[PDB]
């Protein structure tokens, strides 16, 4: 699933205008099985650092 | 245990094209393959120096005779091979390091004949 | 543009953690008790607060079930309670801020060491705290070498307890409440050096927050008979008598204790295995009833459009047809027992996707274990032959342990067709002849085979020219070679 | 004079097309996604004039579609230095009132940026001209639609509400029911 | 999504007005069925930016009037502003520019003003 | 204690479902 | 579906969410016998010969 | 909090990139440009402004390190002190006139200047803030700079037309405590036992420094010798009333003599203590009320641990004195320091609520400044020339009634925040104090 | 981009196979179809007739990540032989 998330104010929520944090700069759309996101959710009660960043595919 | 530990532990090696593999921060682990640059893919018959001899036996050019004793016109092949794959070069360190044994090769082949 | 090219784990945003707030104590009751019914309640159980039962109004999300990322909410308690994790790091590295001074780790020194750990990676800031284990707060406060020695504290490991008496050391222990010091002025100090990740104040256990309702599965019986969840963090509501307010601290950290701290599958199917050698080399075959097993892409194009249609028509009990087929407008419709439809409009109703049978190579792959080589799960063809075995050229047994007993076999299915052209031209005619692990064929006249061919080769052996019959199973024979 | 704008956005180019026609294709497809309400500030249905290049082209890993990105540049309308425009009264309501010059649609007006004198009658909803010019009491009564030459301020795109405000009452020439 | 320079043009005003028409005659030729379901509001600003700019006087002739505004008022300090302002309103008369309008008398002294005058009145309505 | 975690490997890639990049993978126009 | 507390009142057996007991695999059993085993509590069993006479093929 | 605090204060007073560094260098101590330009992510020639603004205005402290490149680091009480540079330049124009105003004005904004600079840039600049002329000269200016030197306030910097000066904080924090427990004195007794608490501190300003628990005795024969200019209190009426003063449940001064002059000793702890009971008394009383200032009275020779007798003091049913006691230790209003570090962290949070509360009164409306502006032009341009009231009158629509009322709201919320910010710093002030004297 | 002079006179298997997929994706959602559009007549073997197309005219570019992009031309190389 393409869902949308990231690190500047961007959480597991809506692609094109997020109820979390619309701020139309930081839509991600990112493959990701939710697997990884039952670990975010499982890890957000026993704390650890939370790097979410992105890179270009292009040159 | 120690299956799934090498897989666990072995996967970042990688091929890149400069005939060296390369890590996760690219750090080099090799510059050939041993030379040759050969992985045991393509380990024809004895490589290939003995098998292929057959293979050109089965297939035969029938015009030709011992008259001129032909080990010199062998050594004349000899020269065409040194011209035809110096004509080589590619991706390459892979056939200069064998061509002089090639050549060594042909040439005791032209002394037994 | 771009997926994911570097992620780690995940934590609560504070902001959108605390939008999405819709109740934190409503009262003393919850999945809407007091009204001997149950509608939707109350608030936070519900709507949504993360997406637990068959429709709400989804937060930043929608709709129901997948697709509704776990939603935030505030539901803060404000039990008092305080940082085990660093109670037993207070514990073990006796008091490492050297309270209640917090005064500068180093202090020339000696710069050297300030520029190594300056430029050098990181997981390493620990031998700073290592150096300051024993010599924090025993040493000359406002000094050189270091500047701690204040104020005579060191912490005693009576279980999750932090004493911190006014130490000699060796000298200077109480027995309820005196001698002792608050995790606050450990928070005030903060108010191995990093407040950008490293910041144990923001960890305090007094603003806890959860993780969402999409952890948790409510088993709602239809039948009001058990609810039960897993674990979680937002359980303490039923605290609130406690709610209203050196060894309180203790006791508080205990009963939070009790709950704060501690490609799989796709597209398969399994059977049996007793296999032909009338299966040419690359071909394989699966039972039947495995194209009874469905829903594949099959994307519609141009020039298939007729071909799809021909099996569209069939539907749910024929071989050769198609059955829950993807619609143009994302709402696919079935051909099984609800069928009754197959008018099929020619070239719109399902002008985007398709989806058919196993008619032919469609691959499949087969499973073994333990897979000795990576050819013990390889790429091979299809066209269909009954008779629910795993049947296939029997000289290529070797490489997968096919053994006889009868005992199952597992097949997958590839519903995707993009590295499948890939897959299926490169380790489909070169993986099975030659491996680099050994350089010798796995591939091979299995048994009989080769005393049969044995028997042919002995010089006793001579036949007839009517004994051209076994000559035309091989080259006057199945598919692909029937020349002379 | 109507500003340009360097866009950098994703191109969705379907395979429909990969060997057909593309500059026009390409422009079809910067014109898909940068509609009217909300794509970016500056940004509503817009246009290009001119190439400047072409980047990466790529499809995907393995997936359908492509990844072509843009250097463009988009016809905005920022609101400039109050270029003078003939301002048409759009609407009417008690806070303020409705007006269109071509830029955007909403454009609140309060009530003192009408004539001076002149004020709402919400008993008819009216912005009513009191033109209290030649000492008399001349009620210039014209409903939604009064021609008054706006010239605007500035252009809105984040709240609840593209929402303008063209600020009136020149002292070079008063009479706001003109100007 | 993105974009970069939001401030990338100083050109012909009345020659942009043309193009904007332009722009209006091309979208509407979109209207083939296989790209009409996708986008069509392009057609709608068109057609809106058309109907405002038939409000202005700023029609019924060519961007050579932008030229004229041009070499008439930069010669003679005139800020971009100004000029940018005499364009989007396409001056009916002379003398509107003088006191119908303003911000378009003194620096030129209210000298060779007079020649763009007389070009208001020789080409604009 | 906000110490970082070492299985950002590529084995993780398997059960974080992402492109591989080495070699051929990381393609750059 | 009645609450054991004093909840609701309605549920007096219209609630019911019945619950199937269905299942089997790809061919047709053929049910033997039938038993209605109560033990001294009412908590009716249903034991059930639901035969399956798979006789061989390829693969046995 | 405490460096949040910090955060606000330096965006009030000198910019952005000060305020990151300054923050930055209070979380990590030591740290060089180089290592503060790539933690921060900041060019190297706004690391160095910024960081020579910090010693300008004396924030950063640096030392030279071993290996010979400078490093850097930042003091969250230093930077808290950004709180007192009004209460600073106040307290200046309360002790010494204007001149000494400016003075300490430019060695805590303008920074470091020689005794030529900052003697000719004050002089120079407070001419005109008198009638047209008067010659006012650059040598009184340093008289009034070697006097004001010489009472500690303001040091000349060491060195590690000169030479730069700066002020000396400590003597400002002394005087601080002076007039605070005159201020003390007074308010709990009369005015004379306030004048001879002063009386004693007269001679004990550069000897004592702003975290002593006890200043030195003084006997009363000097005492008569140097009798009050104000108070011409006798030997006999100043003796007794000392004396009475040490015989005193306040014991604001108090003897220690035995034999004489008369050992008079202000107890500088138990007033500091009196004092920070009193401040978390008046916080009672505005927040949890006055009866629970009672209770508090009542309780000052009384529990914590164990909890059998508070229910004597309530006068009300068990219960609820049971929830008093309850919330009286969840509050953690008993560990004296512990508790009284979290009041210190109570007030760092009330007066960063505070200081962001006036940065919206100051800054949410910044859509005025330039309005503003622009109309007291056009008022300057109109009053001298073309006073016609029309313009007035067309002001005036501009101005309308609701604009003029909300800008005199929003001043006067700056000023209650202001004054609530103020407050709340002599608060911290006594809680900082405490702090670097409770500390053994 | 003439930085082509380190891959032998032939693309790898890996590669070549992987642009056969691609252009199975291709051939796959509309057409780019090619020197015979559909001559091939059949019914649901996507990936089995652009295999069968021995002139591919597209572009690959293979790298490395301390060089630079290595391009190619399909055509101007040798096949999977």
């Amino acid at each position: 699933f393409e869902v949308d998330v990231c690190g500047q104010c961007g959480l597991l929520g809506y692609s094109g205008w997020c109820h979390y944090c619309k701020s139309s700069c930081h839509v991600s759309s990112l493959r990701i099985p939710y697997a990884c996101k039952l670990l975010f959710q499982e890890l957000q009660s026993m704390n650890i650092i939370p790097r979410l960043k992105l890179s270009k595919y292009n040159e | 245990y120690m299956q799934r530990r090498l897989v666990k532990s072995l996967e970042d090696l990688c091929s890149q094209y400069d005939l060296t593999v390369r890590s996760s921060t690219g750090d080099i682990i090799q510059f050939i393959y041993g030379g040759d640059g050969l992985d045991p893919a393509a380990m024809e018959g004895k490589l290939e120096f003995k098998r292929v001899l057959d293979n050109i036996k089965a297939v035969f050019p029938c015009p030709s005779e011992p008259a001129l004793s032909k080990n010199e016109l062998i050594l004349t092949t000899e020269s065409i091979m040194k011209k035809s794959e110096f004509l080589c070069c590619q991706d390459s360190f892979l056939q200069e390091i064998k061509k002089f044994i090639k050549g060594v090769s042909e040439k005791i082949k032209k002394t037994r004949d | 543009a771009k997926k994911i090219s570097h992620i780690c784990f995940g934590m609560k945003s504070p902001e959108e953690m605390r939008q999405q707030a819709h109740i934190q104590v409503v009262s003393k009751n919850l999945y809407s008790q007091d009204n001997q019914h149950a509608p939707l309640l109350y608030g936070v159980l519900d709507h949504r607060m993360g997406t637990s039962e068959k429709d709400r109004p989804c937060e930043t999300c929608g709709k129901n079930l997948a697709d509704c990322l776990g939603h935030y909410g505030y539901i803060d308690l404000e039990l008092p309670c305080f940082h085990v994790g660093y109670f037993r790091a207070v514990i073990g590295i006796l008091q490492m801020i050297c309270k209640t001074c917090c005064h500068i780790m180093l202090s020339q020194e000696e710069k050297k060491q300030f520029l190594d750990y300056l430029k050098r990676p990181g997981l390493t800031y620990l031998q700073k705290r290592g150096l300051k284990k024993k010599i924090s707060d025993k040493c000359r406060k406002k000094n050189i070498c270091h500047h701690c020695g204040a104020f005579n504290g060191t912490v005693k490991k009576c279980g999750l307890l932090k004493i911190i008496h006014e130490k000699y050391k060796t000298n200077k222990k109480v027995v309820r409440a005196q001698e002792n010091l608050n995790p606050l002025v450990v928070l005030n100090l903060f108010k191995l050096m990093n407040p950008e990740a490293g910041k144990p104040s923001d960890l305090i256990l007094t603003r806890l927050l959860v993780p969402p309702l999409c952890i948790r599965p409510s088993v709602v019986s239809d039948l009001k008979s058990g609810t039960n969840e897993d674990d979680l963090t937002m359980k303490l509501t039923e605290i609130i008598f406690l709610n209203d307010v050196m060894e309180d601290w203790d006791f508080l950290q205990l009963q939070c204790a009790l709950y704060i701290n501690s490609k799989r599958v796709d597209f398969s199917g399994r059977t049996v295995i007793s296999p032909d050698p009338n299966l040419r080399i690359d071909e394989v075959a699966v039972p039947v009833h495995v194209a009874k097993i469905l829903t594949f892409p099959e994307k519609v194009n141009k020039a298939n459009i007729n071909f799809l249609r021909k099996l569209v028509q069939n539907g749910p009990e024929v071989h050769p047809g198609a059955n829950f087929i993807q619609q143009r407008h994302t709402q696919m419709k079935r051909f099984l027992k609800y069928g009754n439809r197959e008018k099929m409009a020619q070239e719109l109703k399902y002008g985007d996707i398709v989806e058919r049978h196993l008619i032919d190579g469609d691959v499949v792959l087969f499973n073994r274990q333990p897979s000795l080589h990576k050819l013990s799960i390889m790429a091979h063809l299809a066209r269909v032959k009954p008779h629910r075995t795993f049947r296939f050229n029997e000289c290529v047994c070797t490489p997968y342990n096919a053994d006889f007993d009868g005992d199952e076999m597992n097949l997958h299915l590839p519903q995707t067709e993009e590295a499948k052209a890939e897959a299926l031209v490169l380790m489909g005619t070169k993986a099975n002849l030659v491996t680099p692990r050994n350089g010798e064929p796995l591939i091979a006249a299995i048994q009989d085979f080769l005393t049969g061919a044995y028997l042919l080769t002995l010089k006793d052996t001579f036949f007839d020219r009517a004994k051209a019959c076994q000559i035309i199973a091989s080259i006057l024979v199945g598919k692909d070679e029937k020349i002379k | 004079m109507f500003v340009l704008v360097e866009m950098v956005d994703t191109v969705r180019i379907p395979p429909w097309q990969f060997e057909r026609k593309l500059n026009d294709s390409i422009a079809e497809e910067l014109n898909k996604k940068l509609a009217n309400k909300v794509v970016y500030n500056v940004g509503l249905c817009i246009c290009l004039f001119d190439i400047t290049k072409l980047e990466d082209a790529y499809v995907f890993p393995g997936d359908g579609a492509s990844h072509t990105k843009v250097h463009f540049r988009c016809v905005v309308f920022h609101p400039f230095l109050d270029e003078i425009l003939i301002g048409k009264i759009k609407g009417c309501s008690p806070e303020g009132v409705h007006v269109s010059l071509g830029f955007f649609d909403d454009i609140l007006i309060p009530p003192e940026s009408l004539q001076q004198p002149a004020k709402f009658d919400e008993a008819e909803q009216v912005w009513v001209w009191e033109y209290e010019t030649e000492e008399g009491a001349h009620d210039l009564y014209m409903d939604t639609g009064e021609e008054i030459r706006f010239r605007v301020v500035d252009e809105s795109f984040v709240d609840t509400s593209y929402t303008l405000v063209g600020s009136i009452s020149e002292p070079g020439l008063g009479l706001l029911s003109w100007w | 999504m993105e974009v970069k320079d939001a401030n990338s043009a100083l050109l012909s005003n009345y020659e942009v007005f043309q193009l904007l028409t332009d722009l209006k005659e091309q979208r509407k030729e979109s209207g083939k069925n296989k790209h009409s379901s996708g986008q069509q509001n392009l057609n709608t600003i068109t057609y809106e930016t058309l109907k405002y700019i038939s409000k202005t006087p700023c029609r019924h002739q060519s961007p050579e009037i932008v030229r004229e505004f041009l070499t008439a008022l930069k010669s003679h300090k005139l800020t971009k502003a100004e000029k940018l302002q005499l364009l989007n309103h396409r001056p009916v008369t002379a003398v509107e520019i003088q006191l119908m309008v303003e911000e378009s008398e003194e620096r030129l002294t209210e000298e060779q003003i007079e020649a763009l005058l007389h070009t208001v009145t020789s080409i604009l309505p | 204690f906000g110490q970082k975690d070492s299985v950002c490997g590529v084995s993780e890639c398997i059960i974080m479902g992402i492109p591989m990049n080495i070699g051929t993978g990381l393609f750059k126009l | 579906t009645q609450i054991p507390l004093e909840g609701s009142n309605v549920p007096q057996q219209p609630q019911y969410k019945d619950v199937p007991i269905t299942y089997k695999g790809a061919t047709d059993s053929y049910i033997e016998k039938v038993m209605i085993s109560s033990n001294a509590e009412d908590a009716f069993l249903i034991k059930m010969l639901l035969r399956q006479t798979r006789r061989p093929e390829i693969g046995d | 909090a405490e460096i949040k605090l910090c955060s606000l204060l330096l965006q009030e007073h000198f910019g952005e990139i000060v305020e990151k560094i300054g923050v930055h260098l209070i979380r990590t101590g030591s740290q060089p440009l180089r290592v503060i330009a790539h933690d921060t992510g900041t060019s190297l020639d706004q690391v160095k402004k910024a960081l020579c603004v910090l010693v300008q205005h004396n924030l950063v402290s640096y030392q030279v390190h071993k290996r010979g490149v400078v490093e850097y680091e930042a003091q969250c009480s230093r930077v808290l002190r950004m709180l007192r540079y009004p209460r600073y330049i106040y307290t200046t124009k309360t002790l010494y006139s204007d001149t000494g105003e400016l003075i300490v004005e430019e060695l805590l904004l303008n920074g470091k200047l020689t005794m030529s600079a900052v003697v000719k840039k004050v002089a120079d600049r407070l001419t005109e803030t008198m009638e047209d002329g008067k010659t006012m000269d650059y040598a009184e200016v340093s008289n009034t700079f070697v006097r004001l030197a010489d009472t500690h306030f303001v040091q000349r910097c060491p060195s590690v037309d000169g030479i730069y000066w700066q002020a000396n904080l400590d003597r400002f924090h002394q005087h601080f405590r002076d007039q605070a427990i005159v201020s003390a004195v007074a308010n709990r007794m009369d005015q004379t036992s306030s004048e001879i608490v002063r009386t004693m501190l007269r001679m004990s300003e550069i000897t004592t420094s702003s975290s002593a628990p006890f200043t030195q005795p003084l006997s009363s024969n000097e005492i008569f010798r140097s009798l009050p200019v104000g108070y011409n209190i006798s030997k006999q009426v100043l003796d007794q009333y000392l004396t009475l003063l040490a015989d005193d449940p306040l014991e604001f001064v108090g003897k220690s003599g035995d034999s004489g002059g008369g050992m008079y000793v202000i107890n500088l702890h138990k007033a500091l203590a009196s004092l920070a009971t009193a401040t978390l008394e008046s916080v009672v009383q505005e927040r949890f009320g006055s009866r629970c200032a009672r209770i508090f009275r009542l309780v000052l020779q009384k529990k914590h641990i164990e909890q059998k007798q508070v229910e004597d003091f309530a006068m009300i049913p068990a219960k609820e004195a049971k929830d008093m006691l309850y919330k009286m230790l969840s509050e953690n209003f008993v560990n004296i320091l512990s508790a009284a570090r979290m009041l210190l962290h109570r007030c760092y949070k009330s007066i960063a609520n505070l200081i962001e509360r006036r940065q919206f009164e100051t800054k949410e409306n910044k859509r005025l400044l330039e309005k503003s502006q622009r109309v007291e032009a056009i008022i300057a341009s109109m009053q001298a020339t073309g006073a016609e009231e029309a313009q007035l009158q067309e002001i005036e629509e501009m101005i309308t009634a609701p604009e003029r009322q909300q800008l005199e709201t929003l001043k006067r919320n700056v000023n209650k925040l202001d004054a609530s910010e103020i407050q709340v710093d002599e608060t911290i002030f006594l809680l900082e104090s405490y702090i670097e004297c409770t500390m053994k | 981009a003439n930085q082509k002079r380190i891959t032998t006179p032939y693309m790898t298997k890996y590669e070549r196979a992987r642009v056969l997929g691609t252009r199975a994706l291709q051939i796959a959602m509309c057409a780019p179809v090619m020197v015979e559009l559909e001559g091939e007549t059949d019914p649901l073997l996507i990936a089995m007739k652009e295999l069968k197309a021995r002139k591919i005219p597209i572009i690959i570019r293979r790298y490395l990540p301390d060089g630079s992009y290595e391009d190619w031309g399909v055509d101007e190389l040798i096949i999977t032989d």
